């Protein structure tokens, strides 16, 4: 019952949301064969479907 | 009537703060023609004291002074000063009885109780009622004041009317249930008064039983506030014409600049067994009689008018940053969205030697044809229009930014710009600044779709 | 029949330069006078002086 | 300084890739090759700041 | 009488039927009452019209005769009109909410936001389009809105107005979302504008002078919550004399009568009440005419 | 039509045809060759 | 006063209202708006 108990990583256009949800990675271009395993936690275009 | 009585009396109630009398006013055909009496939208008036400057501003200076500054992004000062010369002009009231009449006759129908010195017939064809406060600063009048009038159409069409107080107060004050009483007193007399420039007059009403027959204002027209007030008027007359000096000292500078050897900017076929000697005179002899025949209604004058707007100066700034950005990375073009000037409207003045017949505001949507088309100027509905083929013609374009091109038969053109540093910048706004839509009877909420039928409340039908 | 085609690089050279000259001396003598304002005022200082 | 922290890094250069392989290395390119010996198995990280 | 039919010009195929059948006890306006009626007259895109005001619509719908639908039988729909308190069952297609001992009007279908545009009964240049069936709180509100967004729209730029209405036309009622397509300014809302003038002024005259300083005795007084919001309002527009109770009962009574016919310029005639409710919301019976 | 059906072309392969179309040197026709037309698809997620 | 082109040779049109055709003033006309331009002031 806090915020937030990690302010640099989850809000929309931190440093963690533009290196994990894969569409600003998409934007800043990386290889989709490497499976990062924080894509499963911050793709938050999917997980809103 | 409607609007005389109710406007009496709302000057009564707000003329505490900004001590405005009546001026009860009717028009007739000599203003405007029937067309345009019939969808007159609302009517627009100002007070501008002797000095010239407006009621609206700051009483001493302003911050719209700088004269021009010749920009793009900011472009007349940004839109602050569009929010002034909003807050120059006050909206009236208004009411059209389309029909012929006779007036005295009318108020003789109404419960008005007319008497004039000398009967006088008058007789027009339509009626248009509106009534106009000028403002005394202190309960002291000056003589050399002046009005405007401005009449709008839903079009976004303007016409001003310009004109002093001197001859609106010249006989009055040298001579010098309330809608039961006002009814009963009526009139004293009826007076034409002619504008400033005698191309427009118009009559004013007077009652006894108004406000302004016991406020005890006093009334002084000294010479050298009337030799200043023209002098305003001089300023706000001359932001016009001397705007076409600029367009001309330009050609004259840069043809110096270039010497003589000028090329060719416009898609046209040649010839070359053709003689130039000729064409070159046509040039001189033609270019002085486009200043013989210069107006408020030319090209440059409508290049402007965009620019003078709302959201002009905003949308322009963004025009030079989807511009000055970089090329699309391997990164954005295979996940960004879709990324967005095919043809533009140009305004032309043609000028023609044969016939001393020159044409002002032309529309012209021109853009560039392929294979290193330079430029190729159509009409509205893909005429081509082909006057530049010609040799008894010479042609003008404007951008609607200041880019400038005076063309020659053959297609041969003279690339330059528009310099308007010279013109201040007060006097540029209020001839042709572009007014935005207030709403009305009609009106959409939303800011634009399909807009119906105009209102045009009109004499060939009954009112209802 | 015999035409040119609208290329950049075609030009008009000046006209032997004595016409250019002919244009610098006509604006030299347009300078004086011709201003348009001026006949609008004395036009609207004349009515003031009848009135 | 790109070439200093290459250097502190441990990972070399870009290589100068081909202009047109870059559309290959965003449509999807297993890039990193395997190590010479594994005696534990297939490595996995991430990081969060 | 009340037994109207109406007849088609297109075939019937299974589907169409079948829509038909979906669409018992469902609510379609009629003009005139008369005894036969074509398929052109039926529902309401005869008179749909966008771009031309919501405010129309919702004058000339209100005018039109109200039935229910019931017993098809191939080239005709039978229409029975319902009379004066009587109990029928009403099947509603506008998704608001329903509850029990519910006040119910009529209202132009003003576009969900998704744009379903679900006509429902499928032809070539003509749909059945429906009418909202909407409860008395929300309707209300949306005649309120409506003439409170046609006030302030007078003598405004664009600009302001479209700041005030993009807030304004949005609507909430038991988790819903509405907005208003057809705003426009027409006569009828002109020459109601004029009405609530004259009224509200009318008000204003017949004030005594007691009732028009309570409110800055209470602020004397007390404070509370309703208190300071209101008094914030009113200071942004900033012992008794004579007592005749009489003249007070007389100035009272003409306020009365003013603030009903202020008040009668947004709220309607009730013209269904409820009964009970199916939990599903998609029938509810209902004792009223039409 | 053209920006219909790219409204349906909004995949990563499909505009990077659509960049491999543009960024070469060469023109189109030297590096395309035909292969015939398709006549039943199985519905993977690579199709066969 | 003569032009200085870029093709060294011209060509042919076929005149539609299409094409931006030069003017068709061949020898009498042109000396007659040279005239013109004389007398008109």
């Amino acid at each position: 019952f806090a915020a937030t108990h990690n302010p640099w990583a989850s809000q929309a256009g931190c440093l963690s949301d533009v290196l994990y949800n894969t569409r600003h990675r998409e934007r800043l271009g990386y290889n989709s064969k490497f499976y990062s395993p924080c894509a499963q936690y911050f793709n938050t275009e999917e997980i809103i479907a | 009537m409607e609007t005389h009585l109710y406007s009496d009396l709302a000057f009564e109630a707000r003329f505490a703060d900004d001590e405005q009398l009546p001026l009860h006013l009717v028009l007739d055909q000599e203003v405007l023609s029937n067309e345009e009496a019939e969808t007159l939208r609302y009517v627009y008036y100002r007070n501008v004291d002797s000095a010239g400057r407006s009621t609206g501003r700051a009483p001493g200076g302003d911050e719209d002074d700088a004269p021009a500054s010749d920009d793009a992004e900011d472009a007349v000062g940004g839109d602050r000063a569009f929010d002034r010369e909003r807050r120059t002009w006050q909206r009236a009231c208004f009411r059209v009885l389309p029909r012929p009449l006779e007036l005295l006759d009318y108020l003789r129908q109404s419960g008005l109780t007319v008497t004039l010195e000398k009967e006088q017939r008058v007789r027009m064809f339509y009626a248009v009622f509106t009534t106009l406060g000028l403002r005394c600063p202190d309960n002291r009048l000056s003589g050399a004041q002046t009005l405007h009038l401005r009449l709008v159409w839903p079009d976004g069409s303007y016409r001003d009317w310009e004109f002093l107080a001197r001859d609106l107060l010249r006989e009055e004050m040298e001579a010098n249930a309330r809608t039961d009483e006002w009814k009963g007193a009526g009139v004293s007399r009826l007076r034409e008064v002619w504008d400033v420039q005698h191309r427009v007059r118009l009559r004013v009403l007077w009652y006894v039983n108004s406000f302004w027959r016991s406020r005890e204002l006093s009334y002084d027209d000294h010479e050298v506030e009337l030799y200043r007030a023209l002098d305003a008027y001089r300023a706000r007359i001359a932001v016009e014409y001397v705007l076409i000096r600029a367009v001309r000292d330009e050609i004259y500078a840069v043809l110096r600049r270039d010497g003589g050897a000028l090329p060719q900017r416009f898609a046209c076929h040649v010839s070359r067994n053709m003689s130039w000697r000729v064409v070159w005179e046509l040039c001189r002899h033609a270019l002085a009689l486009w200043m013989d025949w210069a107006d408020v209604r030319s090209c440059i004058i409508k290049a402007l008018t965009p620019r003078l707007s709302r959201g002009a100066a905003a949308a322009a700034q963004r025009a030079r940053r989807q511009r000055e950005r970089s090329a699309p990375k391997p990164q954005e073009l295979l996940f960004g969205p879709r990324n967005e000037p095919a043809e533009q409207t140009w305004y032309a003045d043609v000028v023609r030697c044969v016939r001393a017949q020159v044409d002002l505001g032309v529309e012209v949507r021109a853009a560039r044809c392929p294979r290193t088309g330079l430029w190729i100027v159509r009409d509205r509905r893909g005429r081509l229009r082909r006057w530049l083929s010609q040799p008894e013609v010479c042609v003008l374009y404007v951008t609607p930014d200041l880019d400038f091109y005076w063309v020659l038969p053959g297609g041969f053109a003279v690339s330059s710009r528009v310099t308007l540093h010279g013109l201040a910048q007060r006097a540029l706004r209020d001839r042709f600044q572009n007014f935005e839509a207030v709403l009305a009877r009609g009106m959409h909420v939303e800011a634009g779709r399909q807009e119906p039928e105009t209102p045009r409340v009109s004499g060939r039908r009954l009112p209802f | 029949a015999v035409f040119f085609e609208p290329h950049e690089e075609n030009v008009l050279r000046c006209p032997e330069r004595v016409l250019r000259r002919l244009l610098e001396d006509a604006a030299v003598t347009m300078r004086g006078g011709g201003w348009r304002e001026d006949v609008l005022m004395d036009r609207v200082r004349k009515r003031y002086l009848r009135q | 300084v790109d070439r200093w922290i290459r250097h502190a890094a441990g990972v070399e250069r870009p290589q100068l890739l081909d202009t047109e392989t870059i559309s290959m290395l965003t449509f999807g390119s297993m890039s990193e090759r395997n190590a010479a010996a594994t005696v534990h198995g297939q490595k996995a990280a991430c990081e969060l700041i | 009488e009340a037994n109207i039919f109406c007849t088609f010009d297109h075939k019937l195929s299974i589907a169409d039927v079948g829509k038909l059948t979906k669409l018992v006890a469902a609510v379609v306006p009629i003009p005139q009452r008369l005894h036969l009626i074509k398929h052109y007259q039926l529902g309401l895109h005869q008179f749909v019209d966008h771009t031309r005001g919501y405010v129309r619509l919702r004058g000339l719908l209100r005018n039109m005769t109200l039935t229910l639908m019931r017993r098809v039988e191939g080239n005709q729909i039978l229409l029975h009109v319902p009379t004066h308190g009587l109990l029928y069952t009403v099947l509603n297609t506008g998704p608001v909410t329903w509850e029990k001992g519910d006040a119910l009007c009529v209202l132009p279908p003003l576009f969900h936001g998704p744009l379903a545009r679900e006509n429902l009964l499928t032809l070539g240049q003509w749909e059945l389009v429906l009418p909202w069936i909407v409860p008395m709180p929300l309707a209300l509100e949306i005649n309120q809105r409506l003439l409170i967004m046609g006030l302030f729209s007078l003598d405004r730029s664009y600009e302001e107005v479209k700041a005030a209405v993009q807030q304004l036309q949005t609507i909430t009622f038991r988790d819903a979302t509405f907005t208003i397509p057809d705003p426009v300014i027409d006569q009828h809302l002109l020459i109601d504008m004029k009405t609530a003038c004259l009224s509200m002024s009318m008000v204003a005259n017949l004030a005594s002078e007691l009732t028009m300083t309570y409110v800055r005795k209470l602020a004397l007084e007390d404070s509370s919550m309703l208190l300071v919001k209101c008094q914030e309002l009113l200071m942004r527009l900033d012992r008794p004399q004579h007592v005749s109770p009489d003249d007070e009962i007389a100035r009272l009574s003409a306020l009365f009568v003013m603030l009903r016919q202020l008040d009668d310029l947004i709220r309607e005639q009730v013209v269904f009440t409820v009964c009970d409710v199916s939990p599903d919301n998609k029938s509810a019976t209902c004792i009223f005419k039409g | 039509t053209r920006c219909l059906l790219e409204s349906v072309y909004t995949a990563s392969a499909a505009r990077a045809a659509l960049q491999w179309l543009d960024l070469g040197p060469h023109l189109l026709h030297r590096r395309l060759e035909t292969l015939g037309c398709v006549k039943t698809v199985s519905l993977g997620i690579t199709s066969l």
